[PDB]
Protein backbone atom coordinates (compact mmCIF):
# COMPACT_ATOMS: atom_id res chain seq x y z
CA UNK A 1 0.00 0.00 0.00
CA UNK A 2 1.25 3.45 -1.01
CA UNK A 3 1.86 5.97 1.78
CA UNK A 4 -0.69 8.29 0.16
CA UNK A 5 -3.44 5.70 0.55
CA UNK A 6 -2.28 5.09 4.12
CA UNK A 7 -2.71 8.79 4.92
CA UNK A 8 -6.13 9.11 3.27
CA UNK A 9 -7.48 6.06 5.11
CA UNK A 10 -5.92 7.31 8.34
CA UNK A 11 -7.66 10.68 7.92
CA UNK A 12 -10.97 9.20 6.76
CA UNK A 13 -11.08 6.79 9.69
CA UNK A 14 -10.66 9.51 12.32
CA UNK A 15 -13.50 11.54 10.81
CA UNK A 16 -17.27 11.03 10.93
CA UNK A 17 -17.20 10.96 7.13
CA UNK A 18 -16.74 8.10 4.68
CA UNK A 19 -14.65 10.34 2.44
CA UNK A 20 -13.83 13.79 3.89
CA UNK A 21 -12.36 15.15 0.65
CA UNK A 22 -13.52 16.71 -2.62
CA UNK A 23 -14.45 14.14 -5.28
CA UNK A 24 -12.75 16.02 -8.10
CA UNK A 25 -9.41 17.60 -7.22
CA UNK A 26 -8.98 18.75 -10.82
CA UNK A 27 -12.11 20.90 -10.61
CA UNK A 28 -11.26 21.88 -7.04
CA UNK A 29 -7.84 23.24 -8.03
CA UNK A 30 -8.91 25.04 -11.23
CA UNK A 31 -7.94 28.72 -11.29
CA UNK A 32 -6.41 28.38 -7.83
CA UNK A 33 -3.53 30.68 -6.96
CA UNK A 34 -2.38 30.11 -3.35
CA UNK A 35 -2.15 33.38 -1.43
CA UNK A 36 0.54 33.21 1.27
CA UNK A 37 -0.95 36.26 2.99
CA UNK A 38 -4.28 34.63 3.79
CA UNK A 39 -4.08 33.46 7.40
CA UNK A 40 -5.54 30.01 6.75
CA UNK A 41 -4.16 26.68 7.93
CA UNK A 42 -3.27 24.21 5.19
CA UNK A 43 -4.95 20.80 5.21
CA UNK A 44 -1.54 19.30 5.96
CA UNK A 45 -1.67 21.33 9.17
CA UNK A 46 -5.33 20.52 9.86
CA UNK A 47 -4.88 16.78 9.32
CA UNK A 48 -1.63 16.80 11.30
CA UNK A 49 0.43 15.43 8.42
CA UNK A 50 4.20 15.61 8.89
CA UNK A 51 6.38 17.07 6.13
CA UNK A 52 8.21 13.74 6.09
CA UNK A 53 4.91 12.06 5.21
CA UNK A 54 4.35 14.41 2.27
CA UNK A 55 7.90 13.81 1.08
CA UNK A 56 7.25 10.06 0.95
CA UNK A 57 4.17 10.77 -1.15
CA UNK A 58 6.17 13.13 -3.37
CA UNK A 59 8.67 10.38 -4.17
CA UNK A 60 5.78 8.05 -5.02
CA UNK A 61 4.48 10.59 -7.53
CA UNK A 62 8.00 11.26 -8.75
CA UNK A 63 8.65 7.54 -9.22
CA UNK A 64 5.44 7.21 -11.25
CA UNK A 65 6.53 10.15 -13.40
CA UNK A 66 9.87 8.49 -14.17
CA UNK A 67 7.98 5.33 -15.17
CA UNK A 68 6.07 7.42 -17.73
CA UNK A 69 2.89 6.79 -15.75
CA UNK A 70 1.79 10.41 -15.97
CA UNK A 71 -1.84 9.67 -15.07
CA UNK A 72 -0.77 8.21 -11.72
CA UNK A 73 1.68 11.04 -11.05
CA UNK A 74 -0.98 13.66 -11.75
CA UNK A 75 -3.31 12.00 -9.24
CA UNK A 76 -0.60 12.07 -6.56
CA UNK A 77 0.62 15.64 -7.09
CA UNK A 78 -2.92 17.04 -6.96
CA UNK A 79 -3.33 15.44 -3.53
CA UNK A 80 -0.02 16.94 -2.42
CA UNK A 81 -1.10 20.36 -3.68
CA UNK A 82 -4.40 19.86 -1.85
CA UNK A 83 -2.54 19.22 1.41
CA UNK A 84 0.07 21.96 0.99
CA UNK A 85 -0.30 24.26 -2.05
CA UNK A 86 2.65 26.42 -0.96
CA UNK A 87 5.29 23.84 -1.88
CA UNK A 88 6.52 24.97 -5.30
CA UNK A 89 7.96 21.61 -6.38
CA UNK A 90 4.51 20.04 -5.96
CA UNK A 91 3.05 22.42 -8.53
CA UNK A 92 6.11 22.11 -10.76
CA UNK A 93 5.98 18.32 -10.87
CA UNK A 94 2.22 18.55 -11.42
CA UNK A 95 2.85 20.92 -14.31
CA UNK A 96 5.49 18.66 -15.85
CA UNK A 97 3.17 15.64 -15.62
CA UNK A 98 0.32 17.54 -17.27
CA UNK A 99 2.83 18.79 -19.86
CA UNK A 100 3.87 15.23 -20.73
CA UNK A 101 0.17 14.32 -20.84
CA UNK A 102 -0.40 17.14 -23.34
CA UNK A 103 -2.84 18.79 -20.95
CA UNK A 104 -1.29 22.18 -21.64
CA UNK A 105 -4.07 24.46 -20.37
CA UNK A 106 -3.80 22.96 -16.89
CA UNK A 107 -0.03 22.55 -17.21
CA UNK A 108 0.19 26.30 -17.80
CA UNK A 109 -1.74 27.03 -14.60
CA UNK A 110 0.54 24.81 -12.51
CA UNK A 111 3.64 26.44 -14.01
CA UNK A 112 2.15 29.87 -13.29
CA UNK A 113 1.59 29.02 -9.64
CA UNK A 114 5.14 27.67 -9.39
CA UNK A 115 6.37 31.05 -10.65
CA UNK A 116 4.37 32.91 -7.99
CA UNK A 117 5.70 30.65 -5.23
CA UNK A 118 9.23 30.74 -6.63
CA UNK A 119 9.84 34.17 -8.19
CA UNK A 120 13.59 33.82 -8.80
CA UNK A 121 13.29 30.66 -10.91
CA UNK A 122 13.27 31.28 -14.69
CA UNK A 123 12.35 27.67 -15.55
CA UNK A 124 8.63 27.77 -14.69
CA UNK A 125 8.36 30.67 -17.15
CA UNK A 126 10.40 28.84 -19.80
CA UNK A 127 8.14 25.78 -19.68
CA UNK A 128 5.18 28.16 -19.86
CA UNK A 129 6.78 29.53 -23.04
CA UNK A 130 7.00 26.01 -24.47
CA UNK A 131 3.34 25.31 -23.66
CA UNK A 132 2.14 28.66 -25.04
CA UNK A 133 4.08 27.76 -28.18
CA UNK A 134 2.26 24.42 -28.30
CA UNK A 135 -1.10 26.20 -28.59
CA UNK A 136 0.19 27.74 -31.82
CA UNK A 137 0.17 30.37 -30.47
CA UNK A 138 -1.60 32.35 -27.73
CA UNK A 139 1.16 35.01 -28.10
CA UNK A 140 1.76 34.62 -24.36
CA UNK A 141 4.89 32.63 -25.24
CA UNK A 142 7.05 35.71 -25.87
CA UNK A 143 5.90 37.42 -22.66
CA UNK A 144 6.77 34.28 -20.69
CA UNK A 145 10.10 33.98 -22.51
CA UNK A 146 11.11 37.49 -21.44
CA UNK A 147 10.18 36.74 -17.82
CA UNK A 148 12.45 33.69 -17.92
CA UNK A 149 15.13 35.79 -19.61
CA UNK A 150 15.15 38.46 -16.88
CA UNK A 151 15.54 35.81 -14.18
CA UNK A 152 18.03 33.74 -16.19
CA UNK A 153 20.66 36.33 -17.15
CA UNK A 154 23.46 37.63 -14.89
CA UNK A 155 23.26 34.53 -12.67
CA UNK A 156 25.66 31.58 -13.22
CA UNK A 157 23.04 29.19 -11.81
CA UNK A 158 20.78 29.73 -14.83
CA UNK A 159 23.39 30.03 -17.59
CA UNK A 160 22.37 26.88 -19.47
CA UNK A 161 18.93 28.45 -19.85
CA UNK A 162 20.38 31.86 -20.74
CA UNK A 163 22.25 30.25 -23.64
CA UNK A 164 19.06 28.59 -24.91
CA UNK A 165 17.00 31.79 -24.90
CA UNK A 166 19.75 33.51 -26.89
CA UNK A 167 19.69 30.54 -29.27
CA UNK A 168 15.91 30.85 -29.60
CA UNK A 169 16.06 34.57 -30.41
CA UNK A 170 17.54 34.56 -33.93
CA UNK B 1 -27.61 -26.78 16.85
CA UNK B 2 -30.67 -27.21 14.64
CA UNK B 3 -31.32 -25.13 11.52
CA UNK B 4 -33.74 -22.69 13.18
CA UNK B 5 -31.09 -21.71 15.73
CA UNK B 6 -28.56 -21.06 12.94
CA UNK B 7 -30.93 -18.65 11.19
CA UNK B 8 -31.64 -16.85 14.46
CA UNK B 9 -28.13 -16.94 15.95
CA UNK B 10 -26.95 -13.58 14.62
CA UNK B 11 -30.42 -12.15 14.08
CA UNK B 12 -31.69 -10.05 17.00
CA UNK B 13 -35.22 -9.74 15.60
CA UNK B 14 -36.08 -13.44 15.62
CA UNK B 15 -35.43 -16.57 17.69
CA UNK B 16 -35.16 -20.26 16.85
CA UNK B 17 -38.18 -20.84 19.07
CA UNK B 18 -40.27 -18.47 16.96
CA UNK B 19 -39.09 -20.10 13.73
CA UNK B 20 -39.88 -23.61 14.96
CA UNK B 21 -43.22 -22.34 16.26
CA UNK B 22 -44.09 -21.18 12.75
CA UNK B 23 -42.91 -24.50 11.32
CA UNK B 24 -45.01 -26.49 13.80
CA UNK B 25 -48.10 -24.44 12.94
CA UNK B 26 -47.91 -25.41 9.26
CA UNK B 27 -49.37 -28.81 8.38
CA UNK B 28 -48.27 -31.17 5.61
CA UNK B 29 -51.43 -30.38 3.65
CA UNK B 30 -51.10 -26.60 3.88
CA UNK B 31 -51.64 -24.58 0.71
CA UNK B 32 -49.40 -21.65 -0.34
CA UNK B 33 -52.26 -19.37 0.74
CA UNK B 34 -52.43 -21.09 4.14
CA UNK B 35 -48.66 -20.75 4.51
CA UNK B 36 -48.59 -17.03 3.73
CA UNK B 37 -51.50 -16.31 6.09
CA UNK B 38 -49.67 -18.01 8.96
CA UNK B 39 -46.50 -16.07 8.12
CA UNK B 40 -48.11 -12.61 8.28
CA UNK B 41 -49.83 -13.69 11.49
CA UNK B 42 -46.72 -14.76 13.41
CA UNK B 43 -44.19 -12.43 11.78
CA UNK B 44 -44.85 -8.70 11.49
CA UNK B 45 -41.85 -7.41 9.53
CA UNK B 46 -41.75 -8.36 5.80
CA UNK B 47 -37.96 -8.79 5.91
CA UNK B 48 -38.24 -11.31 8.74
CA UNK B 49 -41.20 -12.90 6.94
CA UNK B 50 -38.91 -13.37 3.95
CA UNK B 51 -36.22 -14.77 6.25
CA UNK B 52 -38.65 -17.20 7.88
CA UNK B 53 -39.78 -18.42 4.45
CA UNK B 54 -36.16 -19.14 3.49
CA UNK B 55 -35.92 -21.22 6.67
CA UNK B 56 -39.17 -23.11 6.05
CA UNK B 57 -38.14 -24.07 2.52
CA UNK B 58 -34.68 -25.16 3.68
CA UNK B 59 -35.71 -27.16 6.76
CA UNK B 60 -38.52 -29.17 5.16
CA UNK B 61 -37.41 -32.86 4.86
CA UNK B 62 -37.95 -35.30 1.92
CA UNK B 63 -41.01 -36.97 3.52
CA UNK B 64 -42.95 -33.71 3.26
CA UNK B 65 -42.40 -33.21 -0.47
CA UNK B 66 -45.84 -31.72 -1.11
CA UNK B 67 -45.32 -29.16 1.66
CA UNK B 68 -41.91 -28.15 0.30
CA UNK B 69 -43.42 -27.49 -3.12
CA UNK B 70 -46.14 -25.38 -1.50
CA UNK B 71 -43.55 -23.47 0.53
CA UNK B 72 -41.42 -22.68 -2.53
CA UNK B 73 -44.48 -21.30 -4.33
CA UNK B 74 -45.53 -19.38 -1.21
CA UNK B 75 -42.08 -17.79 -0.84
CA UNK B 76 -42.13 -16.80 -4.52
CA UNK B 77 -45.55 -15.18 -4.12
CA UNK B 78 -44.32 -13.31 -1.04
CA UNK B 79 -41.26 -12.01 -2.89
CA UNK B 80 -43.48 -10.98 -5.81
CA UNK B 81 -46.00 -9.23 -3.55
CA UNK B 82 -43.62 -7.30 -1.28
CA UNK B 83 -40.68 -7.00 -3.67
CA UNK B 84 -37.95 -4.69 -2.38
CA UNK B 85 -39.86 -4.23 0.88
CA UNK B 86 -38.96 -7.86 1.62
CA UNK B 87 -35.76 -8.62 -0.29
CA UNK B 88 -34.12 -5.19 -0.11
CA UNK B 89 -34.80 -4.93 3.62
CA UNK B 90 -33.58 -8.49 4.23
CA UNK B 91 -30.27 -7.73 2.49
CA UNK B 92 -29.52 -4.98 5.02
CA UNK B 93 -30.99 -6.85 7.99
CA UNK B 94 -27.79 -7.41 9.97
CA UNK B 95 -26.39 -3.98 9.13
CA UNK B 96 -29.59 -2.35 10.38
CA UNK B 97 -29.40 -4.29 13.65
CA UNK B 98 -25.77 -3.40 14.34
CA UNK B 99 -26.33 0.32 13.71
CA UNK B 100 -29.67 0.44 15.57
CA UNK B 101 -27.83 -0.93 18.61
CA UNK B 102 -26.06 2.44 18.79
CA UNK B 103 -29.22 4.53 18.45
CA UNK B 104 -32.63 4.94 20.07
CA UNK B 105 -34.27 3.64 16.90
CA UNK B 106 -35.47 0.20 15.80
CA UNK B 107 -33.60 -1.84 13.14
CA UNK B 108 -36.79 -1.87 11.07
CA UNK B 109 -36.93 1.91 11.38
CA UNK B 110 -33.50 2.12 9.77
CA UNK B 111 -34.49 -0.30 7.00
CA UNK B 112 -37.59 1.76 6.29
CA UNK B 113 -35.42 4.88 6.04
CA UNK B 114 -32.89 3.17 3.77
CA UNK B 115 -35.68 1.99 1.47
CA UNK B 116 -37.12 5.52 1.35
CA UNK B 117 -33.74 7.18 0.75
CA UNK B 118 -32.65 4.80 -2.00
CA UNK B 119 -36.17 4.42 -3.38
CA UNK B 120 -35.93 7.77 -5.15
CA UNK B 121 -33.54 10.49 -6.28
CA UNK B 122 -32.35 12.59 -3.35
CA UNK B 123 -30.05 15.60 -3.14
CA UNK B 124 -27.90 16.50 -0.13
CA UNK B 125 -30.44 19.10 1.03
CA UNK B 126 -33.38 16.71 0.64
CA UNK B 127 -31.49 14.14 2.71
CA UNK B 128 -30.85 16.81 5.35
CA UNK B 129 -34.48 17.92 5.56
CA UNK B 130 -35.47 14.26 5.78
CA UNK B 131 -33.16 13.54 8.72
CA UNK B 132 -33.87 16.85 10.46
CA UNK B 133 -37.41 15.91 11.51
CA UNK B 134 -36.58 12.35 12.54
CA UNK B 135 -33.21 12.52 14.31
CA UNK B 136 -31.01 14.58 16.59
CA UNK B 137 -27.96 16.01 14.84
CA UNK B 138 -25.52 13.81 16.79
CA UNK B 139 -27.49 10.73 15.71
CA UNK B 140 -27.42 11.84 12.06
CA UNK B 141 -23.73 10.97 11.71
CA UNK B 142 -24.30 7.32 12.63
CA UNK B 143 -27.45 7.23 10.50
CA UNK B 144 -25.51 8.64 7.53
CA UNK B 145 -22.89 5.92 7.99
CA UNK B 146 -25.63 3.27 8.01
CA UNK B 147 -26.93 4.68 4.72
CA UNK B 148 -23.44 4.54 3.19
CA UNK B 149 -22.93 0.98 4.43
CA UNK B 150 -26.25 -0.10 2.93
CA UNK B 151 -25.55 1.54 -0.42
CA UNK B 152 -22.07 0.02 -0.53
CA UNK B 153 -23.78 -3.35 -0.07
CA UNK B 154 -26.21 -2.49 -2.85
CA UNK B 155 -23.32 -1.82 -5.22
CA UNK B 156 -21.87 -5.31 -4.75
CA UNK B 157 -25.14 -7.20 -5.23
CA UNK B 158 -26.14 -5.20 -8.33
CA UNK B 159 -29.82 -5.85 -7.60
CA UNK B 160 -32.81 -5.33 -9.93
CA UNK B 161 -34.56 -2.72 -7.77
CA UNK B 162 -32.12 0.21 -7.74
CA UNK B 163 -29.69 0.86 -10.64
CA UNK B 164 -25.93 1.11 -10.03
CA UNK B 165 -25.62 4.65 -11.41
CA UNK B 166 -28.29 5.88 -8.99
CA UNK B 167 -26.53 4.38 -5.97
CA UNK B 168 -23.36 6.17 -7.07
CA UNK B 169 -25.13 9.53 -7.13
CA UNK B 170 -26.86 8.69 -3.84
CA UNK B 171 -23.52 7.92 -2.17
CA UNK B 172 -22.08 11.18 -3.51
CA UNK B 173 -25.03 13.14 -2.10
CA UNK B 174 -24.79 11.29 1.22
CA UNK B 175 -21.08 12.11 1.41
CA UNK B 176 -22.06 15.75 0.87
CA UNK B 177 -24.57 15.34 3.70
CA UNK B 178 -21.82 14.08 6.01
CA UNK B 179 -19.77 17.16 5.12
CA UNK B 180 -22.72 19.44 5.91
CA UNK B 181 -23.21 17.64 9.24
CA UNK B 182 -19.69 18.60 10.35
CA UNK B 183 -20.77 22.25 10.37
CA UNK B 184 -23.86 21.59 12.49
CA UNK B 185 -21.68 19.50 14.81
CA UNK B 186 -19.12 22.30 15.01
CA UNK B 187 -21.61 25.11 15.70
CA UNK B 188 -23.70 23.06 18.15
CA UNK B 189 -20.63 22.94 20.40
CA UNK B 190 -19.16 26.40 19.81
CA UNK B 191 -22.25 28.65 19.62
CA UNK B 192 -23.31 28.08 23.26
CA UNK B 193 -19.71 28.92 24.20
CA UNK B 194 -19.95 32.23 22.33
CA UNK B 195 -23.32 32.97 23.93
CA UNK B 196 -22.00 32.29 27.44
CA UNK B 197 -19.02 34.54 26.71
CA UNK B 198 -21.22 37.38 25.46
CA UNK B 199 -23.57 36.96 28.43
CA UNK B 200 -20.60 37.08 30.81
CA UNK B 201 -19.84 40.64 29.67
CA UNK B 202 -23.47 41.76 29.87
CA UNK B 203 -24.14 41.58 26.14
CA UNK B 204 -27.65 40.46 25.21
CA UNK B 205 -28.08 38.21 22.17
CA UNK B 206 -31.23 37.67 20.05
CA UNK B 207 -33.60 34.98 21.34
CA UNK B 208 -34.16 33.67 17.80
CA UNK B 209 -30.46 32.80 17.57
CA UNK B 210 -29.34 29.16 17.66
CA UNK B 211 -26.66 26.86 16.23
CA UNK B 212 -28.98 25.76 13.41
CA UNK B 213 -29.49 29.37 12.32
CA UNK B 214 -25.74 29.99 12.49
CA UNK B 215 -25.02 26.82 10.50
CA UNK B 216 -27.48 27.85 7.79
CA UNK B 217 -25.85 31.28 7.55
CA UNK B 218 -22.43 29.63 7.30
CA UNK B 219 -23.64 27.48 4.41
CA UNK B 220 -25.37 30.46 2.80
CA UNK B 221 -22.05 32.31 2.88
CA UNK B 222 -20.07 29.30 1.63
CA UNK B 223 -22.55 28.77 -1.21
CA UNK B 224 -22.00 32.38 -2.29
CA UNK B 225 -19.62 32.00 -5.22
CA UNK B 226 -18.60 35.68 -5.13
CA UNK B 227 -18.04 36.53 -1.44
CA UNK B 228 -17.49 40.12 -0.31
CA UNK B 229 -16.72 41.57 3.12
CA UNK B 230 -19.95 43.58 2.96
CA UNK B 231 -22.17 40.56 2.27
CA UNK B 232 -20.50 38.50 4.99
CA UNK B 233 -20.85 41.33 7.52
CA UNK B 234 -24.50 41.89 6.59
CA UNK B 235 -25.28 38.18 6.99
CA UNK B 236 -23.72 38.14 10.46
CA UNK B 237 -25.59 41.30 11.49
CA UNK B 238 -28.89 39.79 10.35
CA UNK B 239 -27.95 36.77 12.46
CA UNK B 240 -26.92 38.25 15.82
CA UNK B 241 -27.60 41.99 15.60
CA UNK B 242 -25.37 45.06 15.58
CA UNK B 243 -23.30 44.69 18.77
CA UNK B 244 -19.64 44.86 17.74
CA UNK B 245 -18.43 42.11 20.09
CA UNK B 246 -21.32 39.90 18.97
CA UNK B 247 -20.61 40.44 15.27
CA UNK B 248 -16.87 39.94 15.80
CA UNK B 249 -17.54 36.76 17.78
CA UNK B 250 -19.59 35.20 14.99
CA UNK B 251 -17.06 36.26 12.34
CA UNK B 252 -14.24 34.65 14.32
CA UNK B 253 -16.43 31.56 14.64
CA UNK B 254 -16.98 31.46 10.87
CA UNK B 255 -13.26 31.90 10.21
CA UNK B 256 -12.37 29.14 12.68
CA UNK B 257 -14.93 26.90 10.95
CA UNK B 258 -12.87 27.02 7.75
CA UNK B 259 -10.26 24.77 9.35
CA UNK B 260 -12.62 22.75 11.55
CA UNK B 261 -15.28 21.74 9.03
CA UNK B 262 -15.06 19.25 6.16
CA UNK B 263 -12.95 20.13 3.12
CA UNK B 264 -15.73 18.64 1.00
CA UNK B 265 -17.88 21.67 1.88
CA UNK B 266 -15.87 23.73 -0.60
CA UNK B 267 -16.14 23.09 -4.35
CA UNK B 268 -12.93 25.01 -5.01
CA UNK B 269 -9.74 25.96 -3.16
CA UNK B 270 -10.00 29.47 -4.60
CA UNK B 271 -13.33 30.31 -2.94
CA UNK B 272 -12.38 28.83 0.43
CA UNK B 273 -9.27 31.02 0.37
CA UNK B 274 -11.27 34.03 -0.85
CA UNK B 275 -13.91 33.49 1.84
CA UNK B 276 -11.20 33.45 4.49
CA UNK B 277 -9.96 36.77 3.13
CA UNK B 278 -13.44 38.32 3.15
CA UNK B 279 -14.12 37.24 6.74
CA UNK B 280 -10.74 38.70 7.71
CA UNK B 281 -11.70 41.89 5.87
CA UNK B 282 -15.10 41.96 7.58
CA UNK B 283 -13.43 41.69 10.99
CA UNK B 284 -11.24 44.70 10.22
CA UNK B 285 -14.14 46.82 8.94
CA UNK B 286 -16.25 46.01 12.01
CA UNK B 287 -13.64 46.90 14.64
CA UNK B 288 -12.61 50.39 15.73
CA UNK B 289 -9.56 51.62 13.81
NA1 LIG C 1 -31.87 -14.26 17.68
Amino acid sequence: MSHLNYLLEKIAASSKEDFPFPDDLESYLEGYVPDKNIALDTYQKIFKISSEDLEKVYKEGYHAYLDKDYAKSITVFRWLVFFNPFVSKFWFSLGASLHMSEQYSQALHAYGVTAVLRDKDPYPHYYAYICYTLTNEHEEAEKALEMAWVRAQHKPLYNELKEEILDIRK
Amino acid sequence: TDLADKYASGNSEISGQELRGLRDAIGDDASPEDILALVQEKIKDPALQSTALDYLVQTTPPSQGKLKEALIQARNTHTEQFGRTAIGAKNILFASQEYADQLNVSPSGLRSLYLEVTGDTHTCDQLLSMLQDRYTYQDMAIVSSFLMKGMATGLKRQGPYVPSAQLQVLMTETRNLQAVLTSYDYFESRVPILLDSLKAEGIQTPSDLNFVKVAESYHKIINDKFPTASKVEREVRNLIGDDVDSVTGVLNLFFSALRQTSSRLFSSADKRQQLGAMIANALDAVNIN
